[PDB]
């Protein structure tokens, strides 16, 4: 089954190096695109580096760009991440997320359970932080965008991410309408331009949660303030 | 016996083949130079459509 | 004695047939499709040219999305390409390099080949580790794999160089149901738009009208010369045009039972290879030995067009099912997308 | 009509060459349906016709201080640029012309074991060495390339050397040894080993079949050293023998003008040998007419 | 212009165009062999000392890699199928030379060697295979030796008018067959005279296909 | 139309010792 461990965190020093360590199995590792996105305690989700599928292209974020280096070996199935000059804003859980890119594909289907470290721009507008539901109750999230995500193959590079309490994020919704496999039809994504809702009908147990809306439009990758889901 | 056995069931067939209803050759080329007309407008190879509604470009 | 009476009985039912067929031949497609405008001259440019195969392709199926397609070639590479950008969406390679036939999923999900070892071999496109992996291999034919088709995810029609076709039931891999009344080697088939039909040349000369859930021949079409190497519906499922390796295409009426219309030209001489309507079904585009591709109208046995983009043969060919464009395949080892501008 | 048959001969051979260079190129790039795969002789015979193309391309601006009044009209920052870029097209063109006989040295004399370096990302790291070394060679051109004032007002491109009383002989043998001796000793060598093992032993030499191979295959090894020969000989024939003459005649200038030509002939007749004694591209090239 | 999906949709389809390229470089490394021959030539006999529809057999020998495929099973038209494989590096065909005074089991009409020269003659003029060279294995030597003492050769060909001997007797069988070549320059025939216990047929193709990979890089370089 | 008796090397003029 595919299966994503993360390894190599702990508490370090600021300035200090650390190494984390990514073990695929049970999908094809060299044909995916890997990415790292950390999550600070109690903040939302940050796309930290991206390493394309052959290792031809390889992007950062600003904020970590010159110190951070991402890394992949095919053969060992192991996806790595070297981390120089650790400052106290990169304590956060690290995250493994494998996406492939080809015509119909889903991209951020599986992510990892993730590592935590310990160290002693297309902006994406979630207004609504928390929204109290009930079983059985239709609601609906909203996300914006400062720019359109719509292009002109026709695509808008929307994507909605669930993370359930003490649970790695799973996709929902890539391109803001299509449902990503082995999630519930319930779940449907609207939207146009640089305005999105994400609609739940028969809200259940499992719904609870944050849920985040990203865009791919463009590098670098940005999500939303997250949109909590409370009973 | 495989000849006799073979003739039998070649000759069913043709029976089920000879019992089926047909219409006039009019009437079938009537109805297929009628869904021609009536599908013309929506056939981008009969008839292009402009370029900006061409996926190829 | 009992074999001389049954064979002479043979013959009446033949002539009752054929009596029959001559007592409904009131008119004729010309005569009733004299009055009509011709279609002009149709002009088609080649779009997209799809590289990547490195020996003869003798296949190509188009998605039901009209955007993606796969292509089957003599490299052993099954590819399905991106026709809008021109990009290889996946390569799988095949155990088997004499790949005769390809096949694409009416859902998108799976696709089929087969060839000179009897086998016809279905993948699938969706999985979770990324890869796309063979998912059945149907055994039983004992001929080379001439044609096959999807009805769904579970059931295919295959045709076969034993004379016979099968319909599949692909979850337990056997054979549901076997067609037999060929006497020559079935080289094509084509489903009916409804999927309860499907029809079938061989290299008798004969095309064969079969009933997918009865499984019985239910009518017999000839006029042909020599093999039939094409066949495939009209758009409407009462029709259906057979590509012959006399260099003619004819066109056959399942209620009136008999040929219709024939496709020829005193310059044509070679065999033809493929054979396709467009989307209303005026336009027949047949794919010829002479490296061309000929745009015919259906209903008026006028040639139309030629698209001559190829350096060898055009093995295969294919319109999307929105018929907004037509693809072919050749042996010089490319596929070019074609449509017409205003 | 000396004022016009030298003109019309550089003209006539300029715009003839091109026309079989530029055929070559455009007709092995149409072959290729995966670049760089298993087209590791397409690869030589269209560098070569590159080369020979820039060859041909530079001739004008190198041979008009020959013909219209002998002066430079381009300047000493061109006339360093521009000798060097035409020495650079000759010494170029000879290497890759050399390597190509190497080339069908391994792919006939080793057919099996030569499989393992044949491939087409070999051949352009070598082409691209070739190109490397032709650019060294040309040093001691680019470094003296400098305006020579003539008698009179007119001025014209050339070579001064520190030495000219002794660097005329370092400079004119490392030239006649790098670009004509070597490559003709190589290529040379090359064919006739290919002649005496393009067959094999269970071949069937009394068929019709290999006599006709061997036939058709000696009539191309020796037009390609000919035409190398012919076209290159004289020009450094005459490049010896002006190291000791002094005060040249009308007889050795207008001998030399027209070895000139014939080097750039060289480049003319590369591409029409390929055409005329390749019996594929020949016949695949009609096939497209 | 494209979007970032898009860019990476690109890269995925050249890293495929690396792997295609990859495998037609080594693809066209290895030796492509049609195994042909009428019933009880022997070849099963090929097949067992170089060790469904097609039967293939892989097999390296001296750093050459061979492929050879057997259609023996396909018992439909040829013609449908024959010219999937033009483009092999030769085609090797096989005929028993003990069977010059025997008939054909069905036809009981037709003698064995008329059918093999026939099928020859389909095979080696056939449009598919213009430039194709073809390896003759003439096998079953030492049961032929033994049958010309008795049978003569002119039950087989009675224009026939030499020596009952195997050195000639066999002479005059390959000629037969090699003059069935209607074009004897585009093409050359390997006759070897293999045997049921005779250990030097691969080295025999081995050679063979190194003079049709000399024939194939002549026509490659241009020299050709 | 010029006094083309001048010393030549390669494809360009030397000056005359």
């Amino acid at each position: 089954d595919v299966q994503l461990v993360e390894s190599g965190g702990g508490l370090v020093q600021p300035g200090g190096s650390r190494k984390l360590s990514c073990s695929a199995s049970g999908f094809a590792f060299s044909s995916f695109g890997m990415h790292w996105v950390r999550q600070a305690p109690e903040k939302g989700l940050e796309w930290v580096a991206y390493i394309s599928s052959g290792s031809g292209t390889i992007y950062y974020a600003d904020t970590v760009k010159g110190r951070f280096t991402i890394s992949r070996d095919d053969p060992k199935n192991t996806l790595f991440l070297q981390m120089t000059s650790l400052r106290s804003e990169d304590t956060a859980m690290y995250y493994c997320v494998r996406s492939i890119y080809y015509y119909g594909s889903s991209p951020f289907d599986f992510w990892g359970q993730g590592t935590t470290l310990t160290v002693s721009d297309i902006v994406m507008t979630q207004a609504t932080s928390s929204v109290p539901v009930t079983p059985g109750e239709s609601v609906s999230i909203s996300c914006r965008s400062s720019k359109s995500l719509l292009h002109s193959n026709g695509n808008t590079y929307l994507y909605w991410f669930l993370q359930r309490p003490g649970q790695s994020p799973q996709l929902l919704i890539y391109r803001m309408s299509n449902l990503a496999s082995g999630v519930p039809d319930r779940f449907s994504g609207s939207g146009s331009g640089t305005a999105f809702t994400l609609t739940i009908s028969r809200l259940e147990a499992e719904d609870v949660g944050v849920y985040y809306c990203m865009q791919h439009l463009e590098y670098p990758l940005t999500f939303g303030a997250g949109t909590k889901l409370e009973l | 016996t495989a000849s006799i056995a073979q003739a039998r069931k070649l000759v069913e067939q043709l029976k089920m083949e000879a019992n089926i209803d047909r219409i006039k050759v009019s009437k079938a080329a009537a109805d297929l130079m009628a869904y021609c007309e009536a599908h013309a407008k929506e056939d981008p190879l009969l008839t292009p459509v402009p370029a900006s509604e061409n996926p190829f470009r | 004695s009992e074999l001389d009476q049954l064979r002479q009985e043979a013959e009446q039912l033949k002539n009752q047939i054929r009596d029959a067929r001559k007592a409904c031949a009131d008119a004729t497609l010309s005569q009733i499709t004299n009055n009509i405008d011709p279609v002009g001259r149709i002009q088609m440019r080649t779009r997209r040219t799809l590289r990547g195969h490195l020996a003869k392709i003798y296949a190509m199926h188009w998605g039901t999305d009209s955007r993606l397609l796969v292509s089957a070639s003599q490299d052993g590479k099954l590819i399905i390409w991106d026709s809008y950008t021109t990009n290889k969406v996946h390569a799988i390679p095949l155990r088997s390099s004499w790949v005769m036939t390809c096949a694409y999923a009416p859902s998108g999900n799976y696709v089929a080949c087969g060839g000179l070892d009897n086998i016809c071999s279905i993948y699938n496109l969706k999985t979770r580790e990324g890869n796309v992996r063979v998912s059945r291999e149907l055994a039983g034919h004992t001929g080379y794999l001439s044609c096959c088709r999807f009805l769904d995810d579970n059931q295919i029609v295959t045709s076969s160089g034993d004379t016979t076709c099968a319909l599949w039931d692909i979850e337990t891999g056997q054979q549901t149901t076997t067609f037999t009344g060929h006497t020559g080697d079935v080289m094509s088939l084509s489903l009916a738009p409804d999927t309860r039909l499907f029809v079938s040349g061989a290299c008798d000369a004969s095309a064969k009208l079969w009933d997918v859930r009865e499984g019985m021949c239910r009518q017999t079409f000839t006029g042909h010369e020599s093999d039939i190497n094409a066949i495939c519906f009209f758009p409407n499922g009462n029709a259906f045009a057979t590509g012959s390796d006399d260099a003619t295409c004819r066109l056959f009426d399942l209620r009136a039972d008999q040929e219709l219309m024939t496709y020829s030209h005193d310059n044509i001489i070679c065999g033809i290879t493929s054979v396709s309507f467009s989307k209303s079904g005026r336009l027949l585009l047949a794919g010829y030995d002479d490296f061309n591709c000929n745009v015919w109208d259906a209903l008026k046995a006028d040639r139309a067009g030629v698209l001559a983009g190829h350096d060898n043969r055009v093995s295969c060919l294919g319109v999307t099912d929105d018929g907004m464009a037509v693809a072919t395949g050749s042996w010089d080892s490319f596929l070019k997308i074609w449509n017409g501008s205003s | 009509y000396i004022n016009i048959i030298m003109p019309s001969v550089f003209g006539t051979i300029c715009l003839l060459g091109i026309i079989g260079n530029s055929t070559v190129i455009f007709a092995v790039v149409k072959k290729s349906k995966l670049h760089w795969c298993n087209n590791v002789p397409d690869i030589f015979i269209i560098n070569l016709s590159v080369v020979d193309l820039l060859f041909l391309l530079g001739m004008p601006f190198m041979i008009h201080q020959l013909m219209g009044n002998g002066v430079w009209h381009f300047g000493e920052t061109m006339c360093t640029l521009i000798t060097a870029m035409d020495a650079n097209s000759q010494f170029t063109s000879t290497y890759i012309l050399t390597a190509m006989a190497i080339d069908r040295y391994l792919a006939t004399v080793h057919p099996i074991s030569s499989t393992k370096f044949r491939k087409p990302s070999v051949a352009t790291l070598v082409i691209c060495l070739l190109w490397a070394l032709s650019f060294i060679s040309i040093t001691p051109v680019w470094l003296y390339a400098r305006l020579i004032p003539f008698p009179g007002g007119a001025v014209g491109c050339g070579i001064r050397l520190p030495n000219p009383d002794t660097d005329l002989y370092w400079f004119t043998l490392y030239q006649f040894f790098l670009a004509f001796a070597l490559p003709f000793v190589v290529i040379t060598a090359a064919y006739v080993r290919i002649l005496q093992r393009m067959t094999s032993s269970v071949a069937p030499a009394s068929q019709r079949s290999i006599r006709l191979r061997t036939k058709r295959v000696t009539r191309t090894a020796i037009a390609i050293c000919l035409v190398f020969f012919v076209c290159w000989a004289p020009y450094y024939v005459l490049q010896l023998t002006q190291l000791s003459i002094s005060r040249p005649t009308l007889t050795f200038v207008y001998l030399y003008n027209a070895a000139i030509s014939l080097g750039y002939a060289n480049s003319c007749l590369n591409p029409f040998v390929y055409i005329v004694l390749c019996e594929t591209f020949r016949k695949r090239l009609v096939l497209s007419v | 212009t494209l979007s970032a999906e898009d860019k990476a949709a690109v890269e995925r389809s050249k890293m495929i165009d690396r792997n295609l390229r990859e495998d037609g470089e080594k693809a066209a490394r290895e030796v492509k062999l049609l195994l042909l021959g009428a019933g009880e030539s022997g070849k099963n006999t090929i097949v067992k000392q170089m060790k469904t529809g097609i039967v293939e057999t892989h097999f390296t020998f001296k750093d050459l890699h061979f492929k050879m495929f057997d259609v023996g099973a396909q018992r439909s038209e040829r013609k449908k199928w024959i010219h999937c494989f033009e483009g092999v590096t030769a085609i090797i065909f096989c005929v028993a030379l003990s069977d010059y005074d025997l008939v054909l089991a069905e036809d009981e009409e037709m003698n064995r060697m008329h059918a093999s020269m026939k099928l020859f003659d389909s095979i080696c003029n056939n449009k598919w295979f213009t430039d194709t060279s073809i390896i003759l294995f003439l096998n079953k030597k030492d049961l032929f030796e033994e049958k010309i003492k008795k049978s003569p050769l002119t039950i087989c060909y009675p224009e026939y008018a030499g020596s009952n001997t195997y050195e000639e007797a066999a002479a005059y069988i390959q000629c037969q067959f090699e003059d069935l070549n209607k074009r004897k320059d585009t093409k050359e025939i390997y006759t070897h005279f293999t045997c049921s216990t005779d250990t030097k047929n691969v080295q025999f193709v081995f050679d063979a296909v190194t003079d049709v990979i000399i024939k194939n890089n002549l026509k490659d370089c241009g020299l050709f | 139309d010029f006094d083309m008796l001048r010393c030549m090397l390669g494809r360009v003029y030397r000056p005359c010792w």
